[PDB]
């Protein structure tokens, strides 16, 4: 899993908005530096900037 | 906050 290091406000209809400290699971990372993620915290799914999160156990 | 990455390429 990953943890958000910053808040992120969606900038596209495909993005996932999140707050710092949310825990996310990566659904797919095969397209580039924007990863498809699912928030374990909020249940929402969408693309995130991969440099805004850090790995977690 | 860091700059955002470029959007994904197909």
């Amino acid at each position: 899993t990953f943890v958000a290091l910053y808040d992120y406000e969606s900038r596209t209809e495909d993005d996932l908005s999140f707050k710092k400290g949310e825990r996310l699971q990566i659904v797919n990372n095969t397209e580039g530096d924007w990863w498809l993620a699912h928030s374990l915290t909020t249940g929402r799914t969408g693309y995130i900037p991969s440099n805004y999160v850090a790995p977690s156990d | 906050a860091p700059p955002l990455p470029p959007r994904n390429r197909p």
